[PDB]
């Protein structure tokens, strides 16, 4: 079970982004 | 876009691996 640990971490790192985009998209419009 | 706070956060995560349910659940993508 490593690979668990890398979707795990991955999937961490991709939601940071949606967060990123979705703050950006929000405080300008 | 509030109840999760890093106190709450540590509760929701030790809620999901021990399979009981969650009392709160996120409501963002």
């Amino acid at each position: 079970v490593a690979g668990v640990f890398y979707i795990l971490v991955g999937g961490l790192g991709l939601a940071m982004l949606v967060a990123l985009i979705e703050f950006c998209y929000k405080s300008r419009a | 876009p509030n109840e999760f706070g890093i106190f709450n956060s540590l509760w929701f995560s030790l809620g999901a691996f021990m399979q009981q349910g969650c009392d709160i659940s996120p409501r963002s993508l």
